[PDB]
RNA sequence: GUAACGGGGCUAAACCAUGCACCGAAGCUGCGGCAGCGACGCUUAUGCGUUGUUGGGUAGGGGAGCGUUCUGUAAGCCUGCGAAGGUGUGCUGUGAGGCAUGCUGGAGGUAUCAGAAGUGCGAAUGCUGACAUAAGUAACGAUAAAGCGGGUGAAAAGCCC
RNA sequence: CCCGGCGAGGGGAGUGAAAAAGAACCUGAAACCGUGUACGUACAAGCAGUGGGAGCACGCUUAGGCGUGUGACUGCGUACC
C-alpha cells in the first residue's frame, strides 16, 4: 500500500526543489524528516510538508504505521510559468518567468 | 553460412622468447607485428586480438645497415614552443635500449584501441635475462 | 482586409525580415493569396450530342428491361395510401413516371414518397433516368417522346 | 562574448554533477533532555550539554 | 613541430632488364528479380513461347501514379457489441502508401466509379503560439548605517513599541 | 473526515456511464523537463552513422542456436539548402 500527497503549483523552479528531493529518496520517513529539519533551504520546507502531509494520509486514510514508511518515489515536475515584463536599459523589454513546480510524495510500507 | 569469427574469451595465446642480437632492426620488426596481430593464424579476425606474447633479449644488440647506426634520427615534441627534441640510433641504444625496438614494432601496428592492445603483449629486454620462467615460453628462431 | 497600409517597420536597421504589408498572405490573419471568387460552373453542351446521349440512355433501359410502359397510370383520389398500394401490386418501390399530362392528383400523391418521382414528357433530364431503378412511361408519354428526341 | 552553438542536456547534466546537496552526517543527542540538535548547537528547547541554557 | 618516401622502417623493401604468379573497381562473367524500346510468331478483345538490346544525370521536355478536403452514387453501407482523432504492434507493395489489430477516445465515418480543388513544406534574416540555450550565471537602481530588547505572528534583518 | 497558517495544495468519502470529465475542466499530438528498469560508458580523439561483431539482459522454444533492447572492438565515412 503506497500513498500519495503533492503540492502542486508550488512557487519555486524545478531545479532548486529537485537538490532536496535527491536527499531523502528512499529514506525511512523518520530519518527523511531529521534530513529535511536541518537543511537550509527554501525548498526543504516545501517538501517537509508534503511529506508530513502524504505520512498523515497513510494513518487516516490507509491504517498505517509510521514506523514502517519510508520514501519509495519522489520527484519534482515544472508546473506553469507566470510571464512577467522587466524594464531594460534604452527602452528594452525582457521577459521574466516566474517558474512553478508539481511536487509528488510517495510513502508505502514495504 | 556465416564466416567464422574469433571470440575475444576464448582464444589461444602462446608465449614466446626472441634472441635480437645480430638481427636487422626493420626486418625483426616486421615478424613480430605479424605475430603479434595474429596474422600467423588461421582465425585470425581484424576486431579481436589472436595474437601470441613474445619477449624479445639483447634489445641493445640490434644491427642496423649502412651509416644508420650514427645517422638515424629519432625526433619527438614535448609540447611546448621549444619542445622539439632529437636523439640518434647510438643515443638511443647507450640510453633506452628498449625504445628502439618497441617504437619500430608499434609504428607497425594498427593504430587505435585494439592495437594499443596488442602492443601490450610485447616484452622487450636490454639484457639476456627475463623473469617469464613462469609462462614457459617457446623459442622462436625469427 | 481591413488594415492600414503603414509599413510594419522600417527597411533596414533591425535585425527582422522585410515587412511591407500587415496584410500580406504570408502573415496570420493576412489575405488570401489567390482568394476566390463567385464563379458559373455550367458548361455548353451542343443541342445534338444532348439529344444523342438521351437516345442512348432510353436504348440502355429497354435493354436491361428497366423501361415499363402502361396503357394509363393515374389515381382516383390525391391520397399517398392510394398510390403506395398502386406500386406494390406492380412491384415497384423506386420508380419514375413520366405521364403526358402532369394530372393533380398524381402530383400530389407522390409528393410524400421520396424513392417516387412524378414527372412530364417534357421535364425528363439524363440525371433522372439513370438514377431510378425503373422508369415507367405511358403510351402517350412515349409518343411524345419520339417528336423531341426525333 | 556569446556561444556558436547550442550546449547538449548531456554537457547541462555534466556540469551539475557538482551541484549536490550534502546532508549532515548524523544528530547529536543531548545528554540531559534527550533530543536530537545540530552538534555544538541549542537545543531548540535551551539545553546545551545538559545545562539548560537560557530558553525565554 | 620531425615536416621534400603518407608513416614504420628498408642496403633492398632502391634502380635497370627479362619471366612467371597473385591482389585489385559499382568494369566483365555467374545466379535471382524489375522496367523501357525494338523487331518476330498475323499472335490477339494480348499476354507470352520467345527474342535481341537498353536503364548515371542538373536546367528542361514527355509518360504514369499515391494521398488529403469537398459533390453525386448514399433515406445505401460501417458504427455505443465502440466512429473520427491520438499511441503501439504485425503484415504488405518498386515508390508516394495500403491492410489488420492491442490500448486510448466516446460519436460520427464512408466503399466503388466519376466530379471539383484554399491538395502535400525544412529552409524565404518567412508569420503566430509554445518551449529550449547561455544559467541558477549577470543583476536586485546612488557607499546617508545600522545595533539590541520587547510585542504580534505558522514564520520577524525589513512590521509595531 | 484528515495533513496544512480557521491558507495554498492535496488524500479519503460521496455524485456520475466516466472525476486519468473537478471547473487551470471533451479529445490531449510535438518540441521541452522528469522518475523507474535493461545494457553501454572514466588510456580515449573528429558530421556521431553505416558494414562486420563479442558479451549481457529478456521473450520464444518438443535444447530448435530465432526475435527484441543494448553495442566492447573493427573497415569506410568532413551535415542540409
Amino acid at each position: 500500500m503506497e500513498t500519495i500527497a503533492k503540492h502542486r503549483h508550488a512557487r519555486s523552479s524545478a531545479q532548486k526543489v529537485r537538490l532536496v528531493a535527491d536527499l531523502i529518496r528512499g529514506k525511512k520517513v523518520s530519518q527523511a524528516l531529521d534530513i529535511l529539519t536541518y537543511t537550509n533551504k527554501k525548498a526543504a520546507v516545501l517538501v517537509k510538508k508534503v511529506l508530513e502531509s502524504a505520512i498523515a494520509n497513510a494513518e487516516h486514510n490507509d491504517g498505517a504505521d509510521i514506523d514502517d514508511l519510508k520514501v519509495t518515489k519522489i520527484f519534482v515536475d515544472e508546473g506553469p510559468s507566470m510571464k512577467r515584463i522587466m524594464p531594460r536599459a534604452k527602452g528594452r523589454a525582457d521577459r521574466i518567468l516566474k517558474r512553478t513546480s508539481h511536487i509528488t510524495v510517495v510513502v508505502s510500507d514495504r | 553460412m556465416k564466416t567464422f569469427t574469433a571470440k575475444p574469451e576464448t582464444v589461444k595465446r602462446d608465449w614466446y622468447v626472441v634472441d635480437a642480437t645480430g638481427k636487422t632492426l626493420g626486418r625483426l620488426a616486421t615478424e613480430l607485428a605479424r605475430r603479434l596481430r595474429g596474422k600467423h593464424k588461421a582465425e585470425y579476425t581484424p576486431h579481436v586480438d589472436t595474437g601470441d606474447y613474445i619477449i624479445v633479449l639483447n634489445a641493445d644488440k640490434v644491427a642496423v645497415t649502412g651509416n644508420k647506426r650514427t645517422d638515424k634520427v629519432y625526433y619527438h615534441h614535448t609540447g611546448h614552443i621549444g619542445g622539439i627534441k632529437q636523439a640518434t640510433f647510438e643515443e638511443m641504444i647507450a640510453r633506452r635500449p628498449e625504445r628502439v625496438i618497441e617504437i619500430a614494432v608499434k609504428g607497425m601496428l594498427p593504430k587505435g584501441p585494439l592495437g594499443r592492445a596488442m602492443f601490450r603483449k610485447l616484452k622487450v629486454y636490454a639484457g639476456n635475462e627475463h623473469n617469464h620462467a613462469a609462462q614457459q615460453p617457446q623459442v622462436l628462431d625469427i | 482586409v481591413t488594415g492600414s497600409g503603414k509599413k510594419p517597420w522600417r527597411q533596414k536597421g533591425t535585425g527582422r525580415a522585410r515587412s511591407g504589408s500587415i496584410k500580406s498572405p504570408i502573415w496570420r490573419s493576412g489575405g488570401v493569396t489567390f482568394a476566390a471568387r463567385p464563379q458559373d460552373h455550367s458548361q455548353k453542351v451542343n443541342k445534338k450530342m444532348y439529344r444523342g446521349a438521351l437516345k442512348s440512355i432510353l436504348s440502355e433501359l429497354v435493354r436491361q428491361d428497366r423501361l415499363i410502359v402502361v396503357e394509363k397510370f393515374s389515381v382516383e383520389a390525391p391520397k399517398t395510401k392510394l398510390l403506395a398500394q398502386k406500386l406494390k401490386d406492380m412491384a415497384l418501390e423506386d420508380v419514375l413516371i413520366i405521364t403526358g399530362e402532369l394530372d393533380e392528383n398524381l402530383f400530389l400523391a407522390a409528393r410524400n414518397l421520396h424513392k417516387v418521382d412524378v414527372r412530364d414528357a417534357t421535364g425528363i433530364d439524363p440525371v433522372s433516368l439513370i438514377a431510378f431503378d425503373k422508369v415507367v412511361m405511358t403510351a402517350d408519354a412515349v409518343k411524345q417522346v419520339e417528336e423531341m428526341l426525333a | 562574448a556569446v556561444q556558436q552553438n547550442k550546449p547538449t542536456r548531456s554537457k547541462r547534466g555534466m556540469r551539475r554533477s557538482h551541484d549536490a546537496l550534502t546532508a549532515v552526517t548524523s544528530l547529536s543527542v543531548d545528554k540531559t533532555s534527550g533530543e536530537k540538535h545540530l552538534r555544538h548547537h541549542i537545543t531548540a528547547d535551551g539545553y546545551y550539554r545538559g545545562r539548560k541554557v537560557i530558553a525565554k
